[PDB]
């Protein structure tokens, strides 16, 4: 530590860079998906005209209350590390053991997939009784039926076409919505998108903690045996080694980190705008909800 | 008072709503923007986006000027007083040493600027795309322009940075009615032209989305389509032709 | 480390088993032929809940990562180690905060959905924040709202444009005013051009940034002097001509409350 000390404030400003990445983690998150201040809940009776949200609508029996998709996403992705503090995979289970050993930890967000959930079932709730004045204003119900004439307006179809063909529409969505939940089932790399961003996390962790058995040209990659076995007066070249790599391990580590997070954080920025252009209202963007009139 | 009905008309909202509460509308928007002023006055912490910008650009280039007095494993951090003590071709490897230092701070910190000049970069474009879509336009995506549906914003110039003043029309005050989708008349179907059929206890109207403004269902504000028997929730109720009395006069 | 029996298996004359981070995780005793796994003892950062100063000189700690079961282990400083003040936490243990059942808007963020904040005689509270008031919309198939009347509302949205343009001088940061240094500096190639390239692009690119939001109009339209715009009054966002800068009145707040007061400017 008294060696380091001379090369200035290279860990207060890596500290200082990782808590910025990890602060504007949550606020991410709260961009995303705390849009809302009021949690709006769904009736008990879900006469909505034949349209069917029972699997997107949460689960009470579950613990956390998430729909049955979202508990098919969550099964899907297997995280590293929930913040679960120490007392498939294959790698970060005993990854989080001695890689906090290493010190370096993984702190947890601030924002629970609970409340995650509540938020998206706030949403989704006041999507489905209010259409998209609860993004105005106050929610302002209206029938499930005259919410979706309303968007065929939109869409430039008269809303006679929706009154004629209700039961057809409200059959096709219902179907639609299964064979989501069937393609999220049976899929193996849908939700890649995400995959990409753990396992990128987990490599990065790592390769830092692998670094750490690299000699750098000292006798040794042990601290206490190169301390233990020599005299400071002649160990300290070896420290001064073991010291610039592991700093340059830092340095690089923590660049990667800040550009990671500077494209998460324009994943979040586009997320949270979809969130309020589709699901808060009804867009003309070609092709920013997805494929076809919106 | 002519564009902001064009802008009402934008958001939904039929223009004889300005038109009949213009000194109301004006007051409202004159009682915001003041508003606003003293919050910006008041707030202290308004400014939180320039001043957190700011504050990082100082604190980066202040840690940058500090890493010149670190010894970084050398004698002494002072390239004068290491030259006075050791001869040259000793001292090279001090001087190196200091050397590889600076240059690592300064590589550091010009990685750091490298980041968040593409931070600022993206603001930028962001700030452009919001002077375009709400100062130069009326945006229908929601949440952009501020929160509810936009009808105008004016920028106004900050240190560093710019400043929107989203203004928005946010309905008020709600009231419950009684819908239907449709009207049986004489066996047709009459769906509202532009609005919503609303009955108030007794009757049944045509109402614009945004604005309760109560009209008599006529052949004019309904169109027909199909007949009765095919929509669900259809109610019966008289739809007024004003052709029909016309001639009943005539 | 902490010693502690172990549950592996090992060849008949085994020594260790080494981990990931090139850290010896278990040992054999050389007396007795008996395995033991090597655990580090209990580490972990440690964060300061606190309102103002001025608010108040109470404070709460949060040990991140750690259960406060060795906190009594280590039992620098101990003052609010006393107990009954301990709440475990998924981000650690808090020492020195109440816990409470109902549920508030976030204050301090703690961690796992977990804030505290300093309510009423006056101490430091850690409560499970509620994430907003409920609401159960009136839904009805046949039930519809519709807005009497409405407000018109301004909302502000700040948004950084630019930075500061920094130009540096690699040679002479890292050592002006000595040709020894220059010659041996020289020995690195191109890397002070390199970095002077880059901070010479951030600087054009700040200018960039600023004309692309700004300079989006070819002719500069003024007002007419009479303000009769329908009776709207635009008087505090439209320039001021008594003033020697010509911004508005919102301007002069916005550039006064936009404080230097640290080596910003300072420096000049
Ligand atoms: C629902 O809206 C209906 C139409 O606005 C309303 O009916 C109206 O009731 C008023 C009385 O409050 C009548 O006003 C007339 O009353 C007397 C007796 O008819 C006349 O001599 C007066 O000159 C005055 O014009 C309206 O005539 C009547 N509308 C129609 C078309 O006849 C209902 O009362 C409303 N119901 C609820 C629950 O709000
Ligand atoms: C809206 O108007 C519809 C047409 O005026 C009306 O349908 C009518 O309903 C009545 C009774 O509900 C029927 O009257 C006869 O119905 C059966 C024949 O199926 C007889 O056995 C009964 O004794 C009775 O006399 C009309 O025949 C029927 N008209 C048509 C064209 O089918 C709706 O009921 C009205 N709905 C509402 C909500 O007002
Ligand atoms: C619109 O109506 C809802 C509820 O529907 C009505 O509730 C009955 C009391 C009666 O008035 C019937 O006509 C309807 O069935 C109102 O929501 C209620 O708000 C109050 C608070 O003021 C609350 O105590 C109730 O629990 C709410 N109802 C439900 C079902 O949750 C709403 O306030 C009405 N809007 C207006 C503008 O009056
Ligand atoms: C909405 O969809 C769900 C899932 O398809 C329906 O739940 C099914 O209900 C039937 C009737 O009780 C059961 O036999 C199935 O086993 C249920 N499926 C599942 C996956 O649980 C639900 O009924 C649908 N909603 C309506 C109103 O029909
Ligand atoms: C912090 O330490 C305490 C005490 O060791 C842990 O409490 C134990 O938890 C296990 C989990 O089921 C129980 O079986 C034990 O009976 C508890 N008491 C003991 C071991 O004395 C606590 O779990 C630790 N914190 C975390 C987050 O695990
Ligand atoms: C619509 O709302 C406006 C304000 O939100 C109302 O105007 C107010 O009316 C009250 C008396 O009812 C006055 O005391 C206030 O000074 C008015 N405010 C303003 C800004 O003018 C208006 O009356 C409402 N109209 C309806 C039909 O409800
Ligand atoms: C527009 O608002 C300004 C306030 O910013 C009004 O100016 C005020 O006018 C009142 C009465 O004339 C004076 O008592 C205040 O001292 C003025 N304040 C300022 C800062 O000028 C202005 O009158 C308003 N415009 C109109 C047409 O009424
Ligand atoms: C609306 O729902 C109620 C449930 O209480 C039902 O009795 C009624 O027939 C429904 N009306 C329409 C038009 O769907
Ligand atoms: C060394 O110690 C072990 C156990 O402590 C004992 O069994 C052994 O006899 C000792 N060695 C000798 C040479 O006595
Ligand atoms: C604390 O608040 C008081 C008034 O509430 C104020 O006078 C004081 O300046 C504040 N403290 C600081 C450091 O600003
Ligand atoms: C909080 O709730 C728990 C159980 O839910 C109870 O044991 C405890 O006494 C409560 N404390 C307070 C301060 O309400």
């Amino acid at each position: 530590s008294n060696l380091l000390l001379q090369y200035g404030s290279f860990c207060t400003q890596l500290n200082r860079a990782l808590t910025g990445i990890a602060v504007e983690q949550d606020k991410n998150t709260q961009e995303v998906f705390a849009q809302v201040k009021q949690i709006y809940k769904t009736p008990p009776i879900k006469d909505f005209g034949g349209f069917n949200f029972s699997q997107i609508l949460p689960d009470p029996s579950k613990p956390s209350k998430r729909s049955f998709i979202e508990d098919l996403l969550f099964n899907k992705v297997t995280l590293a590390d929930a913040g679960f503090i120490k007392q498939g995979d294959i790698a970060a289970r005993d990854l989080i053991c001695a890689q906090k050993f290493n010190g370096l930890t993984v702190l947890p967000p601030l924002l629970t997939d609970e409340m995650i959930a509540q938020y998206t079932s706030a949403l989704l709730a006041g999507t489905i009784t209010s259409g998209w004045t609860f993004g105005a204003g106050a929610a302002l119900q209206i029938p499930f039926a005259m919410q979706m004439a309303y968007r065929f307006n939109g869409i430039g179809v008269t809303q006679n076409v929706l009154y004629e063909n209700q039961k057809l529409i409200a059959n096709q969505f219902n179907s639609a919505i299964g064979k989501i939940q069937d393609s999220l089932s049976s899929t193996a790399s849908a939700l890649g998108k995400l995959q990409d961003v753990v396992n990128q996390n987990a490599q990065a962790l790592n390769t830092l903690v692998k670094q750490l058995s690299s000699n750098f040209g000292a006798i040794s990659s042990v601290l206490n045996d190169i301390l233990s076995r020599l005299d400071p007066p002649e160990a300290e070249v070896q420290i001064d080694r073991l010291i610039t790599g592991r700093l340059q391990s830092l340095q690089t580590y923590v660049t990667q980190q800040l550009i990671r997070a500077a494209e998460i954080r324009a994943s979040a920025n586009l997320a949270a705008t979809k969130m309020s252009e589709c699901v808060l209202g009804q867009s003309k963007r070609v092709d920013f909800c997805g494929k076809g009139y919106h | 008072a002519m564009q902001m009905a064009y802008r009402f008309n934008g958001i939904g909202v039929t223009q004889n709503v300005l038109y009949e509460n213009q000194k109301l509308i004006a007051n409202q928007f004159n009682s915001a923007i003041g508003k606003i002023q003293d919050s910006l006055s008041s707030t202290a912490s308004a400014l939180g986006k320039l001043q957190d910008v700011v504050n990082q650009n100082a604190q980066a280039l202040n840690t940058l000027v500090k890493q010149l007095s670190s010894n970084f494993g050398a004698i002494s951090s002072v390239l004068n007083d290491i030259l006075s003590r050791l001869d040259p071709p000793e001292a090279e490897v001090q001087i190196d040493r200091l050397i590889t230092g600076r240059l690592q701070s300064l590589q550091t910190y010009v990685t750091q600027q490298l980041i968040r000049a593409a931070e600022i970069r993206a603001s930028a474009n962001l700030a452009a795309t919001k002077m375009s879509e709400c100062v130069l336009g009326q945006s229908k995506r929601v949440d952009f322009c501020g929160k509810g549906y936009h009808l105008m914003s004016f920028p106004q110039s900050a240190p560093h940075g710019v400043v929107f003043l989203h203004v928005t029309y946010v309905p008020a005050q709600e009231k419950n009615f009684t819908t239907a989708p449709a009207i049986c008349h004489d066996g047709k179907a009459h769906f509202p032209r532009e609005g919503v059929f609303v009955s108030n206890g007794t009757h049944w109207f045509v109402t614009q989305r945004n604005f309760y403004e109560p009209q008599i269902i006529t052949t004019d504000n309904t169109f027909v389509s199909g007949n009765c028997d095919v929509v669900i929730g259809i109610v019966n109720n008289t739809v007024y032709d004003p052709l029909q009395p016309e001639l009943d006069s005539f | 480390g902490v010693l502690t029996e172990s549950n592996k298996k090992f060849l008949p004359f085994q020594q260790f088993g080494r981990d990931i981070a090139d850290t010896t995780d278990a040992v054999r005793d050389p007396q007795t032929l008996e395995i033991l796994d090597i655990t580090p003892c209990s580490f972990g950062g440690v964060s300061v809940i606190t309102p103002g100063t001025n608010t108040s000189n109470q404070v709460a700690v949060l040990y991140q990562g750690v259960n406060c079961t060795e906190v009594p282990v280590a039992i620098t400083w101990r003052v609010y180690s006393t107990g009954s003040n301990v709440f475990q936490t998924r981000a650690g243990c808090l020492i020195g905060a109440e816990h409470v059942n109902n549920s508030y808007e976030c204050d301090i963020p703690i961690g796992a959905g977990i804030c505290a904040s300093y309510q009423t005689s006056q101490s430091i509270i850690a409560y499970t924040m509620s994430l907003g008031a409920e609401n159960s919309v009136a839904y009805s198939n046949n039930s519809i709202a519709i807005p009497t009347n409405f407000t018109i509302s301004v909302t502000t949205e700040i948004l950084p444009v630019s930075m500061t343009k920094t130009s540096v001088d690699c040679t002479m940061y890292i050592c002006g005013d000595s040709t020894e240094c220059s010659n041996l500096l020289l020995q690195y190639g191109s890397f002070c051009t390199q970095l002077n390239r880059a901070l010479t692009g951030i600087a054009v690119e700040q200018d960039k940034n600023t004309q692309e939001v700004f300079a989006q109009v070819k002719q500069i339209y003024k007002t007419p002097p009479i303000k009769d715009f329908g009776g709207f009054n635009f008087s505090q966002i439209l320039p001021d001509p008594s003033k020697p800068s010509k911004r508005s009145f919102i301007e002069d707040l916005l550039f006064n409350k936009v404080t230097l007061a640290d080596a910003g400017f300072i420096k000049q």
